[PDB]
């Protein structure tokens, strides 16, 4: 603990302090105003005889001679508690609830340590959370990154709220962990989650982290890493399967560009940090399974696509980092179909691994393939109906068009408040696939087709 | 005092400025023109001046205010007009003896010399906590000013007294840990920093502006944020006037800069003309008004909203509902973009700062329903309405988009509807309100009738018209089924009566909550009655004929006095009777 | 000072200086005895940074002598200054011996009080039907005119001054026309037109060639405004102001800002261009207690023909009402080439109304704009496909659009139309449309 | 080298991988080196050029980025080994440069395409059709096609 | 100034000639939506006149000695000839004549118009026929 | 490609004269016909042959033969200067002799 009461220079959000020793990279700094106010700070770099620190709250209303800068000698860390579940904390890590003060056995760096490629194990399960269709078209995988694409006016928040409550593990309900990470959301938007989680009672089983748009950008950047550090603890130490969900990833990306802009760093393509992939790599790459360790860490980062464009850095970069595709479309939402998700542009990788592959259903793997092919053809048949007279389409093609619509009415939306088990999912899939002649469903095996109609 | 080391254009750095904190206002040169300091050497400070730096050289004396840009809160603050930095304009003319603004002239935000009668409600020796109210002073007839304990001070008041003092004199002396503390009436708090609250609550209480479309189609909850388009001719000013004068809130704050001299002058002259119906006094008396031209200092224009919001906070902290209307927010952001270029920061999107969204958050987040400080735990809520005018023609302006995200209410002014002289000129299809579902519960409970069914059904008819309008161009209206033909007619009635509202007529321009229900019901009653009559028996034409008398009364039903509320609800009897009469 | 630390391009450095002020001009004497003046944009503690308007060619620092004059750029304000043409600085190009004996005045002036200013009330004839029915101009209201490179902005500028007279004022409109960064041929037209009309003697004129210094160029607006203010604020005379080209001012500002090595704002323009632009366009409108009234008509050339350029974009916020010229309309050989749809005047409703203007003025504007805007939709849509694809109603609208643009939109620069002729002509072209399809209920009155 | 591993190490990974392959290639054994993703290597250089405050040529990458690529790609090929034996080993390198938004406009793709004589081009729409290899036959080009036929 | 040399205004020929070029550009976008063959006989004639203008005007070859230099007098003769075809052929349409029937058989006379820029500037007569030849050829139908 | 590439000094190099007296004249027709032929080929795809003019199709067919034989002679193939002119003349002479006005009538004889 080293405190310096002299500051050499203060320019913008950055303060330079002379005659300082023992500084380190990414070492948090603490500055108390002359009035007594305290502001957290981050040092990029310690040159000899010089200290340069970035303040999250800002340098507004700071006097150099009067101010005192104290070092704390560690990177940003979150005290982790086993009983942390059922409690909600800010980006800084202090519970907004002001419930009983948290008692952390240990403190560890938010960045955490990268998992060894050899020591890493392949994901082997699927929570079958939320919508049946989402899961059948593509299966969520334990310890697998899951990129959800969202847009303004799209009900992305309802989905995140739905998935959490809907998410469950079939083998055991004893050790299931859910982590709702909130980023750059309004107080009212933030309260929706807090209320939805409390009303459903699924909040006690899920540690919550809330970020406000008014909070310092660095505080908004730190939250994703803190939610993961807590999630890692539960999976790696408690042995509980942990599910982490992040919303409004654009705000994280937009908060990072703000901090980069203030640092006068070169903006990459489209005004985003050129190394955003690498920065977005760490937190996304955290999710996975470790050999010899019980449980797994499933991540479902949700980001808002701007101008409904897939080529934006965040949606594009995330696609490379995350594993799979989850895309929403305005047209399906305009239909009022909730949850509005488009299956064509959205494919989870690996869908097949590890769900089921055949664990979900005997013919589940085969069923999804025939279903997608029929839909993809149904959409083409519907499009042809727009170009030419609807009567022009062949009779057999008209069934496909009818299938595509009937697929969308039940399969595309099961409501924001309704859950469907795996079995119910597929019974619906088979009933909906029943329209097409048995000879039409060529992809599917004969034994499976006979058993299910 | 710091000597001016070097001075070029709007940048100024002065020596021996170590004591001055960052972001502190300063007086530069013999003139002592107001400047802002973002940087220190130390000790040389990189001050920034908005006023012209012509006639300034090396060796000039510089004074530091010793504090960041803040708002002087205290008795007499209301009913007067101040700039974005809160320096008064009316007080300026008297002191300057000149219309033109004078450089290097500093005027007290609040008049210290003016004496306002103090009535101390609290007793002697009572415990003081932050946010507590020692007594009340009345600077305006419409609004009773209240005095809260200054932040950061806690103790036991040995003496309390009610007498006539100027704001500078200490009215009472409260003990503190450091020692005896004497607190003046006047209160100073940084404009940029948000005010302290004990807790923040979800506003589930709908606000009534007296406008049918707003209260039914897009209701704004307390402390809610609404964004409105700035195309000219939209009657936005009329809409803004109607909100302010018919607002439930006790205070209506007007901020934003800088309107054009001819554009801004209108406000300073027209806004005072407004008279609050309930009080019977000038609308100016209830709330402060901030007016800046585009000539005004960039910070005054850039920190206008932060100044305006802070004034609303103080009166909000008093537990009173406030409403701050800023026009135009795009002008404010335009001043921010300019400041960005001056600071030489990296450009974001459309030349705006990358942290523009963060700036919008702070201002918009402070608005809402929150519990005020003090043992009383009284609560005030500031409902802020912001008007954006990008002039880009694009709906994808960074200001509009970043504002639309944080705000949960979208109002849409269309010039097309304005050209049709449709008042209020708000586009229901282009406007969306996320609050409308939350407002439903409050209405249903209060109305004792399900208001949500009516509102949700109202949209379907309006939404159906848009779908049907495309069909009308393709094929004649007569070709469409009588069922489809009814929706057009039913939609028209809502538009003609519920949508079209004259802002000049008192009874028309302001509609009570109970009356909005009856007006909508008689239109919705027609739908179910005509549809049942339309499906079987009588043709569409037959149902339209002979219904002129009843429909005409529905058309003019909005003109019915609020007292005679039952008279307008009498349409259901006639509509029901008319349907029976058609069948022979 | 004779002591020059460094001389680099138009800029110069002076050491050991004391009491030097910003924007304080400087006087430089060459070795051969030649005299040149400059304005200081920055002064160091031990050094002074000046830029020479005339240029640094043939100057030797050790030999050359500079001299502080001790005051910012100022104009000698006289009442007989009217009918006299000066340079940007105020030096008479006509070399006429005015010999004015009145006091001096700073060019920067002071910001007008928002609450003290009086709304424009009296309507002004602009000499153009497309400027009065389409948009409305009132006395003391800034009127921006945007014109792409090669468009006839010059003719319209000179057009207004000669044909714009105040209504019911009973006083001839005194105008201060400042020519900024314009070609000689464009400069000679303004002077020739004013002299030929004989109305030059009622207008004050400041001229600035393209070869004229950048700092001088930037000075011309401030100096021209000082005259306009002195006439309105002190003389009480009605004052109109027309300045061209505003593009040159913005482009000039970049040169000085780049000379100061400052960071260029977005699009290369000054980051604080808004405030600087505002101030120049801020000093407009009537002042309470003052008989004088100031009308500003800024004219700028749109770079790259983009509405989103800072100049047109920033001017649109500061100034009120839009005036926009399209190339297609000029290309048609029709003149004025401005398009009515894009450019809309905001304070127009004030001037419009009984007495000052025809009461049915508002009704006819709505009818023209609505009917013509749909005529454009017809033209673009009907042009692509031939033939008879358009509806019967659309064909009449398309015909209206052409007559509007051929006869009403352009009247010729030399032609002048009264307010009655404007509104009377509007009825005849508007009358083609069916009486049912509208519009005021009392439509039978006009026709 | 996981993406969460050091960004600078990505550059070293490419050089180490090609060096290992070349030692065995020198043995006169046919080697095939596939490095995914070679585009991430280029991003590692951007991070460094920017922090050195050095000038980037295009897309924020080092102006000499194409040189690094060319030199690394150049090493790969069919060469005679050292010694009296003069054995011969051929190294076939498969590198996938993923462009931003699936756009050939990426500086890495263009710089890497000129040196390589075989071009494979995957299509998003074909990938969205869920069928692979999603390589577009018309778009992609192969100079060796005329040296594979005989 | 040019209209003060030949008794014929340059504006009339220049403005009217410019109109054909301006109408052509707008007509081209129309010919993209629907077949070029299917167009108004009036509008179709404009394309031929606009094309003829390009073939006679701004089709000069800097390489060719006779084509590289065109006298001011020759410009009026050429411009009038090209412009005359439009007006004279325009008059035929007003009579109700099909655009086709007026176009064929005029190859012999059009070809002197196209090469009207190759004839010696001093000799002219490029072409006195065309001034009178077009009328006779058009008046035939 | 032939359209985006035109030599600046081709006129000085060629003689009329040697090597080819018709080189200058023949160049114009080929370049003009290919531009016309390319436009006809592009128009044909969008609207078929039915919408394309009969005269345009001849140029479109000629534009193709340019690409097949004339645009490309092969990487290892060698053409003589005299053979070059013949192969050129044959390609646009397939059209009616009267259809091309660029070359003098005595020359084509």
């Amino acid at each position: 603990i080293k405190e310096y009461r002299t500051i050499k220079e203060v320019v913008g959000p950055l303060m330079a302090v002379e005659k300082v020793s023992g500084v380190k990279y990414e070492e948090l700094i603490e500055v108390r105003m002359q009035n007594g106010e305290i502001r957290r700070g981050q040092v990029l770099e310690v040159q000899e005889d010089k200290a340069m620190v970035q303040i999250f709250e800002g340098t507004s209303g700071i006097c150099l001679k009067n101010s005192s800068v104290r070092f704390l000698g560690h990177p940003l860390q979150l005290g982790v508690s086993e009983d942390m579940i059922g409690r909600v904390f800010d980006g800084l890590g202090r519970p907004k609830d002001n419930g009983p003060e948290i008692l952390p056995e240990k403190y560890l760096d938010i960045n955490g340590e990268v998992i060894n490629p050899i020591a890493r194990d392949y994901p082997d399960e699927f929570i079958q959370t939320g919508i049946s269709a989402i899961d059948h078209l593509n299966t969520l995988v334990r310890g697998q990154k899951l990129p959800v694409f969202s847009g303004s006016g799209l009900p992305h928040k309802e989905l995140a709220a739905q998935i959490a409550r809907q998410a469950t593990v079939l083998d055991s309900s004893d050790d299931f962990a859910v982590v709702f990470a909130a980023i750059g959301i309004t107080f009212e938007e933030a309260e929706f989650f807090m209320e939805d989680f409390r009303q459903t009672g699924a909040i006690d089983r899920s540690v919550m982290f809330m970020n406000l748009a008014n909070d310092p950008a660095i505080e908004r950047i730190a939250t994703p890493r803190m939610a993961l550090t807590a999630a890692e603890y539960l999976a790696y130490e408690k042995g509980m399967h942990v599910l982490v969900i992040m919303t409004d990833m654009t705000n994280y990306a937009e908060a990072l560009r703000e901090i980069s802009a203030a640092r006068r760093e070169v903006p990459g393509r489209r005004g985003y940090p050129g190394y955003l992939y690498t920065n977005l790599a760490t937190l996304f790459e955290r999710a996975g399974r470790i050999r010899g360790l019980k449980g797994s860490v499933t991540q479902i980062p949700i980001l808002t696509m701007p101008e409904d464009d897939k080529t934006h850095p965040i949606p594009d970069l995330t696609g490379y980092i995350t594993e799979g595709q989850i895309i929403l479309t305005r047209e399906l939402y305009k239909s009022g179909i909730q949850p509005p998700i488009d299956v064509l542009p959205s494919l989870s990788r690996l869908k097949d691994k590890g769900t089921g592959a055949g664990k979900t259903r005997e013919d589940h793997a085969a069923t999804m393939n025939q279903l997608f092919a029929a839909y993809a053809q149904g959409k083409q048949a519907k499009e042809l109906a727009v170009v030419l007279g609807e009567s022009a389409l062949s009779d057999i093609d008209k069934i496909y068009a009818k299938f595509a619509e009937r697929f969308e009415n039940e399969y595309v939306n099961q409501g924001f408040y309704t859950n469907r088990t795996i079995t119910e999912t597929l019974d619906l899939g088979w009933e909906l696939l029943a329209m097409l002649p048995r000879t039409e469903l060529k992809r599917i095996k004969d034994d499976l087709l006979d058993k299910y109609l | 005092i710091g000597k001016i080391i070097k001075v070029s254009g709007p940048l100024v750095m002065a020596e021996n400025m170590s004591e001055a904190c960052i972001q502190d206002m300063c007086l530069v040169g013999d003139l002592g023109v107001i400047g802002e300091i973002i940087e220190m050497r130390q000790d040389v400070a990189s001050i920034q001046v908005y006023e012209e730096t012509s006639g300034i050289g090396p060796g000039e004396p510089v004074r530091s205010t010793g504090e960041a840009l803040s708002v002087e809160l205290g008795p007499g603050i209301i009913s007067q007009m101040f700039d974005g930095i809160q320096r008064p304009l009316d007080t300026f003319m008297e002191v300057t003896q000149s219309n033109f603004l004078g450089r290097g002239v500093q005027l007290p935000a609040l008049d210290h010399e003016k004496q306002w009668w103090f009535e101390a409600t609290i007793e002697e020796g009572t415990e003081v906590s932050a946010g507590d109210i020692i007594g009340y002073v009345d600077e305006t007839k419409i609004i009773q000013h209240k005095i809260m304990v200054p932040n950061g001070i806690k103790g036991t008041v040995q003496k309390i007294e009610s007498g006539s003092f100027t704001i500078d004199d200490p009215i009472c002396v409260i003990e503190t840990e450091q020692g005896l503390k004497e607190l003046t009436m006047m209160q100073k708090w940084p404009v940029r920093r948000g005010r302290p609250i004990k807790q923040k609550l979800n506003p589930d209480v709908p606000m009534i502006t007296g406008q049918r479309v707003i209260d039914t189609f897009f209701p704004v909850t307390k402390g809610g944020a609404a964004a409105v388009p700035g195309p000219f001719g939209a009657g936005k000013t009329v809409v803004q006037h109607q909100i302010a004068k018919w607002s439930d809130v006790d205070l209506v704050v007007y901020v934003g800069c800088g309107e054009r001299g001819n554009e801004m002058t209108d406000v300073v002259n027209e806004f005072p003309e407004l008279i609050d119906p309930n009080t019977g006094e000038s609308l100016m008396e209830r709330t402060v008004l901030i007016a800046n031209t585009s000539n005004m200092p960039v910070a005054a224009r850039e920190a206008s909203i932060y100044t305006g919001i802070t004034i609303a906070e103080y009166f909000r902290d008093m537990g009173y509902d406030v409403a701050i209307m800023a026009d135009s927010t795009s002008r404010w952001a335009e001043a921010l973009r300019e400041m960005s270029g001056r600071l030489e920061e990296m450009p974001g999107d459309e030349g705006y700062p990358a942290y523009l969204g963060s700036r919008l958050a702070e201002y918009y987040e402070r608005s809402g329903r929150v519990i005020a400080l003090g043992s009383d735990q009284r609560e005030g809520s500031i409902t802020a309405i912001s008007a954006v005018s990008p002039s880009g023609g694009d709906i994808s302006e960074p200001v509009t988009q970043n504002t639309l995200r944080v705000v949960k209410v979208f109002w849409g002014l269309d010039s097309s509807l304005a050209q049709k002289r449709h008042f209020p000129s708000i586009n229901w299809i282009q406007s969306y309100s996320l609050y409308s579902t939350e407002v439903g519960r409050y209405m249903d409970q209060i109305l004792q009738q399900d208001w949500s069914d009516m509102v949700t059904e109202g949209m379907r008819i309006l939404q159906e018209e848009e779908q049907l309008n495309e069909i009308v161009r393709l094929v004649g209206i007569d070709s469409l089924s009588d069922n489809d033909r009814l929706t057009l007619e039913v939609a028209k009635s809502i538009r003609e009566d519920y949508l079209q509202q004259n802002a000049f007529d008192d009874v028309d321009t302001f509609t009570s909550r109970e009356k909005q229900f009856n007006m909508l019901k008689v239109i919705l009653t027609f739908g179910k009655e005509a549809r049942k009559a339309l499906s079987l028996g009588a043709y569409f034409n037959e149902i339209m004929e002979g219904t002129v008398a009843v429909r005409e009364r529905i058309s003019r039903s909005k003109y019915i006095p609020e007292e005679e509320l039952a008279k307008i609800s009498s349409i259901n009897e006639e509509i029901k009777e008319t349907i029976q009469l058609i069948v022979s």
